[PDB]
């Protein structure tokens, strides 16, 4: 197109196109800011899901053994002048080991040794009786 | 998935971030543009965004990285909702229409230099239904162009 | 509204922390009991539970209330899938592996931040082989077992 009329149409179309491009430049930039804004919130939410699951795991693994131990001693417990004094002597010994765990963090193995001691002495007191 | 046309609309948007034309950006330009469009990212949030895509650890990133940075597993209604928030960055006062004053507000924050007559050139070109404003349908049509 | 077998296991746990036996514990202990029972609220969720059961500022929680909470939390719970998916977000390359250091940075700087020492404890478990690289799919199955 070399005509002076065609060329004026051209300048109109090109001027329109440019305007439609200034729009898309700022609109798509607007959409970028939005998308970025959401990436930050997407990444935070996923971070928090890792964080909470870790807080939980860190906590459970410290205390579950101590609950389990507690239960073990607590079950044992559930299971006239001479016999009673020898057995009440065990309940009190149990409630003591049960208060020990409820009052001081201790390893499953430590709990286990104490528990084993309670079982042996207790089997001998329920075998005689 | 992005079509080449969309990447190209995006490449243009990138130029508002990468003002100096070297083809790369830092959290500095990330935060500047974002803040000028209403957002309030913290430095920590910006630094993290970068880390995900800053392969060579330069602290600097480029256009393909900039695009991956904007990606994430989205929901069903999420694309449409983002277009709506993009609208509401212009329609700041939430009446459902972009007016000239509102267009200029954004153009000024982004630092575009233009005369009041050009801004009206812009409203006029997008204003299909001819009411002196820009509704959501028309803004979308323009974005799509 | 909870299995006799369930309510029983909770009391088993609730009673480790209630030394005196008044069926009461401290508000700070709430999180420790929920977590031992395998629940995983966020710090904000905890603070909400406390702000609605501690109007009188006494800082006590009794078994009844603790059950009420253990029933709300149980109705809105993240599957192992979801938590793995959350980890995946921080896997630049999709390997199924993230570097210890990458994990430490995200988590001591975003979200509800962890202490360095808490993270130290996780790395000790999550990167057993000391190559400074965690397979999160395995670490998550473990945590949630
Ligand atoms: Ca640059
Ligand atoms: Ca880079
Ligand atoms: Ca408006
Ligand atoms: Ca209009
Ligand atoms: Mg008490
Ligand atoms: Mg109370
Ligand atoms: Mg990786
Ligand atoms: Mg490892």
């Amino acid at each position: 197109k070399s005509d002076p009329d065609h060329l004026a149409e051209l300048v109109k179309r090109v001027n329109h196109w440019l305007i439609c491009s200034r729009w898309k430049k700022v609109q798509w930039c607007s959409l970028s800011v939005i998308k970025l804004k959401n990436k930050i919130k997407y990444r935070a939410e996923a971070c928090i899901k890792m964080q909470k699951t870790i807080r939980m795991w860190l906590c459970k693994r410290r205390h579950k053994p101590r609950i389990d131990g507690l239960v073990k001693v607590g079950t044992l417990k559930k299971r006239k002048q001479e016999m009673s004094k020898q057995v009440k002597d065990l309940e009190i010994s149990i409630d003591a080991l049960m208060a020990k765990i409820k009052s001081t963090m201790m390893t499953r193995e430590q709990i286990q040794k104490e528990y084993d001691a309670l079982v042996k002495s207790s089997a001998v007191l329920l075998s005689a009786l | 998935q992005l079509t080449e046309e969309q990447i190209a609309e995006f490449k243009e948007a990138f130029s508002l971030f990468d003002k100096d034309g070297d083809g790369t950006i830092t959290t500095k330009e990330l935060g500047t543009v974002m803040r000028s469009l209403g957002q309030n990212p913290t430095e920590a949030e910006l630094q993290d965004m970068i880390n995900e895509v800053d392969a060579d650890g330069n602290g600097t990133i480029d256009f393909p990285e900039f695009l991956t940075m904007m990606a994430r597993k989205m929901k069903d209604t999420d694309s449409e909702e983002e277009i709506r928030e993009a609208f509401r960055v212009f329609d700041k006062d939430g009446n459902g229409f972009i007016s000239a004053a509102e267009l200029r507000h954004v153009m000024t924050n982004l630092g575009e230099k233009l005369t009041d007559e050009e801004v009206d050139e812009m409203i006029r070109e997008a204003d299909i239904d001819g009411d002196g404003q820009v509704n959501y349908e028309e803004f979308v049509t323009m974005m799509t162009s």
